[PDB]
DNA sequence: CGAATGTGTGTCTCAATCCCAAC
DNA sequence: AAAGTTGGGATTGAGACACACATTC
């Protein structure tokens, strides 16, 4: 009784406005829709974030469809829930997982499963963004109320929880019900971590999306996760990582001449040929032109070679009292009496 | 510039016969059918602030059909909540402005003189800082050599420097007379008190050279060019466009360094213009990030930008967190799906119909 | 006027390195990315006829790095086969004008007086006829009135009158020299026959100067096309299904469209019904003129400020147009790749364009 | 002792006059012909290009044509398809929307050969070829008549135009076409069915009316499918039924006068379902005609209120100036002739 | 209602710029 | 001979100002 938790796909992604880098997010895809065939898991449950765009290209439709066919036709039940960049934003246009209705359960509520004579409730919704919160915690508060009588329970969400992302966060920590197992999504850092009595997973992203997520890659490696639910309990333990080969990024930033030295063993000791970026001296580059083709592009920028604070120090450097140039600057501008307080310093502190 | 919009109400402006329009701190994006009203309510928000001039006619603003105009505006700043009023019945106009309930303003030009001055904007330097036109994105760029620096003070917060140097004036001037009371008698031990008023006259000019155009505004400006033209830089290389990197001159002057040459905004494609004025724009918002909240409005800036730099454009808007309330008007999609709130238009009868979404 | 582009090859021209391009007959499709290499072909397009102006430097149009530049152009007026070859070394210039295979003129000056005198068209009014660059598609109708006027002419082929009107001053003030020769000038008096003769006959050439003339036979001429042109404004105007009873057109070419309770001027119209009017105008013209000034138009961007459906309907539009021989479009949107007759493809490795044509 | 089904043009994705209704009558009319195809059980369904109508379509029209075509091939109908001009991918990466269909639609591009109930018929077909690449159409097409002698049954699928049919947009003539037992064409809307080369041309007209000029159409011969029985060994008109869908209709008024009142309200009452309206409606008239957008779909009518040498002269004449002068001139000026040696001798010889 | 207004428009200017030909 | 030097030409930007148009007291 064995699942996967995979997200953040983010098909049809073209970055750089390159053709190769549109590709290899399809390859990841691909050798990861591979690699889980190669696994056999019972259930596939894919969190979010599947096609980066409400209108894919129709190559990307094509890869994800035959894709999730094949899943299907191997009795590998999946369960999807629509992302951020998966939610109809207009009228009668659909969502592109509508085409992958007849393979994925597409989870807008509760479902069931027998595993092996055991009953693992599975329940999921939408991206629900941080205004209509009040109706997501509805929708969890039912997930609740039909949940105490099992065991064994997972919950898929497409959202940001606050104490993991600060930045965009639609939903806090202690609104989350107990479950087993988190299927979350929308974040690429791949984390991983106990709550409530369970295990609360971000799968993170399949290729690296923003330029944020090599730092983690060389750290944390991309992929999905492979999760043991055969026993009654869930732990740390059994949760295996499966990693992914994505594309090498070479990061530099050479303002000297030990800068040039860093770079062809690095670009060489790595898998494929990878994507430089940084800045790159001016003087270095064009002895750095002779390894262009072991690499696949160059991103890299070519270099030659509070006001409060600021006015009292800007005074005192042309000699005049900074405390005094400041308080007058707010008397005025508060338009308060400048008469009342220019009147005292004639008398008191001057020379 | 702590600016923020909140609802407006327009009678038979333009398309516009009814309409009340909420607006939402965040991304908010009106889209709609080409001549469905979208530019048409920025018309209105204009209209509130400014009364008509000879290019704002009333024959132009009134529904054909129709011989009147009402536009009521609700808009905060620094804290407060305002409340404009323009009406024009038949032949005779009228406008009201209240600030928290109770009344500020009750005549035309009396409305005028208090919206200057509540937000340090004229009428024409608004068009070049916080409404932006069609097309004119790189108008701002392309103003004259004392227009630009002109309308850069207001975009950088360093104009109310030079409402205290004129404003020293009237406080110089007002020191010399106590001392004319003296200098204008002193002809036809406490001599040394004498003294201790002149070296004190003296001393405030030195100080309203602090606050003038060469002293300060000119230094702050100075030390404020770095710091855009690394915002400036991280904005653009989001576009993946093959430069070296953008150099900003102290006289906002943009330079795009080419490996083999440089280029100026004259040499670069429509495109490529765009993608340094939005840039640019972003840059100055970003690097007084906490200074100067401003909210921001835009009409159509994703035009003369291919797919690719559209669909960049977005996520650019989307991790900018320095503007708190930026409005968009758009008739692509590559901004629908950015957008916190999307507001639909479109037109029945010659009539336009709001639909807010949440 | 049967004006119609061949090729054009070019050198270190901006971001052109080297780049030879050739034209065809029908829905000519440039596409690419931004800053791509779109516009600059048909800079060089505008270098070749006329000649590098003040602001047209030539540290503006050299390839930043290089230190000269060359472009060839090939094309078709009339029926004759004309090229043109203008070159920069390291710091002189020539120019070549060969006319169906054969030289014509040889130096730049002598090329760009040239150019002048087959397509009657100057520098001025080149662009607001054949080549319209990004925006000004609409510019001309909101343009100011004499200047509309000006250029109204041009696209209609009345500018052809308007030669003879100056051109007409040179006889005029020629043969009044001709008097001057005679004034200063038991035989006598068969001179005062020649007094009435001649300057009856200047009044008359002055009397047949005033027909060439703008308010003479241009401004009645002009009279005379605006209904042709009205209906097939309307006719596609109503394509782009816009809520209007119909569009009308005054003598002065300046337009009121008819709305149910009020008629609207281009003052209050949006920017994309602007477009709207501008090229059903154009297109107007031109289906008017189906054998007069059979000429081709180059498009730069028009479905900008268009939304979604107007630039499809635009596209369904253009391929029904027939009056038109050669239209290039610019566009950097696919509303229009997929009803062009040839896609030439533009990119861009880094800050050098190459060009991948697709017939 | 086979039938078979032609359809083409069925433009899924078209939102006419950007309205909702327009995009969903195109749906369901298409929904339908698969609905009447499944009720026919026809052993091939040839669907000859124009699917969908953009290179880009929605996701809807994605759906609505895959599930269309899963229960054609999971009835055992193979369905054969050629790329129409709608569909050919433009830029190079990027595939075509027919590539969803892959596992249940055969895209043409070659020959193939099928066993029905003991008989071999001959299928090919090809891509839309622009009018440029005419000569590589006309290679393929040679190709496909050698590939094709040994079968006394052939058909020949084709996304073009044919001279004698269009002539404003055709891109092959009729001599280019070998001799094929059935000519299953396409990217015309008018349903037109005819003999030709000892066989049977035929365009399957369009599913739903797309452009206004093919209403004209629609009214003579409905428009739908084909269903074609090759049992005999040739084929004639007499053994291919039309089969007709139900579109929309379309009501066409002139109302300048009362007398053409009473031909909107009884022809707006006495159709099928809720019509458009278009065309010419006086002012006067076009507020009492606004009773019915309730039992109208939308209004698409129009409210209505209430060469040069010839001028010249008769311009220069009309001025009291001899016009062959000023035309004599306005020549002679244009080209780089002496205007002295014509104007010398008007001066000596034709003046006053 | 007529004057006080900014707002735009047309047009005119001195001045600069830089291509083009010439010595 | 070769190289800059130089004035003829065209267009452009900024700076002035009467002439309107329309709002507004
Ligand atoms: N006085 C008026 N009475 C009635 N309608 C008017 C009047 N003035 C302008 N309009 C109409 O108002 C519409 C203009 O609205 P806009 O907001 O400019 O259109 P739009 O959707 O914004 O397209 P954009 O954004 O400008 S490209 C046009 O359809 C005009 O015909
Ligand atoms: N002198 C020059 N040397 C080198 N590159 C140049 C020079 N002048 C311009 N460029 C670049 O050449 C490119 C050509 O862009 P454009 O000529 O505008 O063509 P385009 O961008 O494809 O078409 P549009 O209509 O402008 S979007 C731009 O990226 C410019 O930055
Ligand atoms: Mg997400
Ligand atoms: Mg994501
Ligand atoms: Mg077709
Ligand atoms: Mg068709």
């Amino acid at each position: 009784m064995m699942f996967v938790h995979i997200a953040d796909n983010h098909l049809g992604y073209r970055q750089y406005n390159l053709d190769d880098r549109e590709k290899d997010i399809y390859d990841s895809f691909k050798l990861c829709i591979k690699k889980i065939l190669e696994i056999k898991p019972d259930v596939v449950l894919h969190s979010g974030d599947l096609f980066n765009d409400l209108r894919p290209p129709v190559k990307a439709l094509r890869i994800a469809m035959q894709a999730f066919k094949k899943l299907h036709e191997n009795n590998i039940k999946v369960y999807i829930v629509a992302g951020n960049h998966e939610m109809p934003r207009r009228l009668g246009e659909e969502s592109p997982l509508a085409l992958l209705k007849d393979y994925v359960k597409i989870l807008d509520g509760k479902d069931v499963i027998n595993v092996n004579g055991e009953e693992i409730f599975i329940c999921g919704t939408y991206y629900h963004k941080k205004s209509k919160r009040e109706e997501m915690l509805d929708k969890l508060k039912n997930f609740e109320s039909e949940a105490k009588n099992y065991k064994k329970k997972i919950l898929m969400l497409h959202q940001g929880i606050n104490p993991y992302i600060p930045l965009d966060y639609e939903l806090e920590h202690f609104d989350l019900p107990k479950f087993s197992y988190y299927a979350l999504g929308h974040i690429h850092k791949r984390i991983l971590e106990r709550f409530n009595d369970g295990i609360l997973a971000y799968s993170g992203s399949t290729e690296i999306i923003y330029r944020n997520e090599y730092e983690d890659y060389k750290k944390e490696g991309k992929g999905f996760y492979l999760v043991d639910f055969s026993g009654n309990d869930l732990d740390i333990s059994d949760i295996e990582k499966i990693d992914i080969e994505c594309r090498e990024f070479v990061e530099v930033n050479i303002k000297d001449k030990k800068s040039f030295n860093e770079a062809v063993n690095k670009i060489e000791r790595c898998k494929n040929k990878p994507v430089v970026f940084g800045k790159i001296k001016r003087e270095f580059k064009p002895w750095f032109d002779t390894l262009k083709d072991k690499i696949l592009i160059n991103k890299a920028i070519i270099v030659d070679d509070n006001i409060k604070e600021l006015l009292v120090d800007y005074a005192n450097r042309q000699g005049i009292d900074g405390d005094l140039v400041l308080s007058l600057y707010k008397a005025l501008l508060n338009n308060e009496n400048w008469k009342e307080l220019l009147d005292e310093y004639y008398n008191t502190k001057f020379r | 510039m702590s600016m923020i919009l909140k609802e407006i109400r327009m009678n038979n402006f333009k398309s516009h016969v009814n309409s009340r329009i909420k607006f939402e701190k965040g991304i908010v994006a009106i889209i709609g059918e080409n001549g469905s009203g979208k530019s048409s309510i920025f018309e209105a928000v204009f209209f509130a602030l400014f009364g008509a001039g000879s290019n704002f006619n009333y024959d132009t603003i009134i529904t054909k059909g129709k011989k009147s105009v009402y536009v009521e505006l609700d808009f905060e700043v620094n804290g407060n909540n305002y409340k404009i009023i323009r009406e024009y019945d038949s032949g005779r106009g009228g406008a009201k402005l209240y600030k928290n309930g109770k009344p500020y303003a009750t005549t035309i030009s009396a409305v005028n003189k208090a919206v200057n001055e509540i937000l340090g904007v004229d009428r024409n330097m608004f068009l070049n800082s916080i409404y932006i036109k069609q097309g004119e994105i790189a108008k701002f760029l392309s103003l004259k050599p004392s227009e630009k620096l002109e309308t850069v003070a207001k975009l950088l917060g360093i104009d109310e420097f030079e409402k205290c140097y004129q404003k020293m004036g009237e406080i110089v001037k007002e020191y010399e007379k106590r001392l004319e009371r003296i200098e204008g008698e002193l002809n036809y031990n406490l001599e040394k008190e004498k003294e201790k008023l002149t070296k004190f006259v003296e001393y405030l000019d030195k100080v309203r050279r602090i606050f003038g155009r060469n002293g300060f505004q000119a230094y702050l400006r100075e030390k404020y060019v770095p710091l855009i033209q690394k915002y400036l830089n991280e904005a653009f290389s989001e576009f993946d466009l093959p430069y070296s990197f953008v150099e900003l001159t102290k006289d906002f002057e943009v330079r795009v360094h080419a490996p083999n040459g440089v280029l100026t905004i004259d040499n670069l494609s429509g495109g490529e213009q765009i993608a340094v004025a939005l840039s640019l724009r972003l840059a100055i918002a970003n690097a007084l990030i906490g200074n100067r909240v401003e909210c921001i409005i835009l009409d159509e800036p994703t035009v003369y930008l291919d797919e690719n730099r559209r669909a960049k454009l977005a996520e650019i808007f989307r991790k900018v967190k320095s503007i708190p309330q930026m409005i968009i008007i758009t008739h692509h999609r590559e901004l629908e799906d950015v957008a916190d709130v999307i507001i639909n238009v479109k037109k029945d009868g010659n009539v336009s119909k709001v639909k807010i979404n949440g």
